[PDB]
């Protein structure tokens, strides 16, 4: 009856050090709809992090766009925290540059 | 637009 | 088809935690054009994109009362709900509505739509005659009979060959530079080895709207379908979206492999390969 997120972590633009851009986390295929989604900056809760409004596909599932303004450089690791009904505990999926 | 409320189910 | 609205509604009860929450959102194509939420500290519609904002103070207070009547009506829909299937007070549920009009490239009723769905599951839909229901369940049996004493399937015929289109219509002209502009993928294909003798290639599309898009890989002029990882696509949060198509080759191999990308924003399809 229930059906767990898909996620993706992402930028917006080409990720270029030191060039400001958007950090996206889309959550996706999901029943039901409450949800939980925090992007992390060095495993830290990054504030001011906005989300499109509630929507869902044909076969009924969920989306959600949840993004924040960023600076990407070498050092800094991005992450993105999602906690649903169908999971134990909550996913961390982290920003990989060529996904 | 959105259509006129319909009736409940 | 060319074009299409659609409505998205969700109610969701929340058994200790308040009344439910009723969710309405309008989209043309792969763009959203308004929202409402009853949980807002002020719940009204509220515009989603440009070339909306220039409705007057009249659409806007249609919309809000439609909406907000909506709000009470699908709470008294949960309770109904709750009761055909014997459900105890104490859980959570979900009802799902979606509905709109489907144009071809001429702009005229390709076909309309309505749907709903309960906790996730189809419940009853207008079929596609616009005339009569199919109905999941012996519950929904009972909205079926509801809904033809009320006469909805008329109701909602005469919206979806009249006003849902010259809405529609409506705003394709209004939001013509967005709405009826495809822009095409910025495309190129990545290279990363997994082994001695395997390596990744990665198709790109970026930048892209409508999101409507294929991208497959081939071998020898061959589609390689089941070996094709393809992630779903994503929105860039510019209105434009993103996808990728990979395959694992053997190193060396490479040039039998082409990226074939078709988008309604390219003036023909492109075929791409990895370029060392």
């Amino acid at each position: 009856i229930q059906r767990t997120p898909k996620i993706q972590v992402y930028s917006r633009h080409p990720a270029e050090n030191g060039k400001s851009n958007f950090l996206n986390c889309y959550v996706s295929g999901f029943h039901p709809s409450d949800i939980e989604v925090d992007l992390l900056k060095n495993g830290e809760r990054i504030e001011k992090v906005e989300h499109s409004d509630l929507s869902f596909s044909k076969d009924w599932s969920f989306y959600l766009l949840y993004y924040t303004e960023f600076t990407p450089t070498e050092k800094d690791e991005y992450a993105c925290r999602v906690n649903h009904v169908t999971l134990s505990q909550p996913k961390i999926v982290k920003w990989d540059r060529d996904m | 637009k959105p259509i006129v409320v319909l009736h409940g189910y | 088809g060319s074009h299409s609205m659609r409505y998205f509604y969700t109610a969701m009860s929340r058994p200790g935690r308040g009344e439910p929450r009723f969710i309405a959102v309008g989209y043309v194509d792969d763009t959203q054009f308004v929202r409402f939420d009853s949980d807002a500290a002020s719940p009204r519609t509220e515009p989603r994109a440009p070339w909306i904002e220039q409705e007057g103070p009249e659409y806007w207070d249609r919309n809000t009362q439609i909406f907000k009547t909506n709000t009470q009506t699908y709470r008294e829909s949960l309770r109904n709900l709750r009761g055909y299937y014997n459900q105890s007070e104490a859980g959570s549920h979900i009802i799902q509505r979606m509905y709109g009009c489907d144009l071809g490239p001429d702009g005229r009723l390709l076909r309309g739509h309505d749907q709903s769905a309960y906790d996730g599951k189809d419940y009853i839909a207008l079929n596609e005659d616009l005339s009569s229901w199919t109905a999941a369940d012996t519950a929904a049996q009972i909205t079926q009979r509801k809904w033809e004493a009320a006469r909805v399937a008329e109701q909602l015929r005469a919206y979806l060959e009249g006003l849902c289109v010259e809405w529609l219509r409506r705003y394709l002209e209004n939001g013509k530079e967005t709405l009826q502009r495809a822009d095409p993928p910025k495309t190129h294909v990545t290279h990363h080895p997994v082994s001695d003798h395997e390596a990744t290639l990665r198709c790109w599309a970026l930048g892209f709207y409508p999101a409507e898009i294929t991208l497959t890989w081939q071998r020898d002029g061959e589609d390689q379908t089941q070996d094709t990882e393809l992630v779903e696509t994503r929105p860039a949060g510019d209105r434009t979206f993103q996808k990728w198509a990979a395959v694992v080759v053997p190193s060396g191999e490479e040039q039998r492999y082409t990226c074939h990308v078709q988008h309604e924003g390219l003036p023909k399809p492109l075929t791409l390969r990895w370029e060392p």
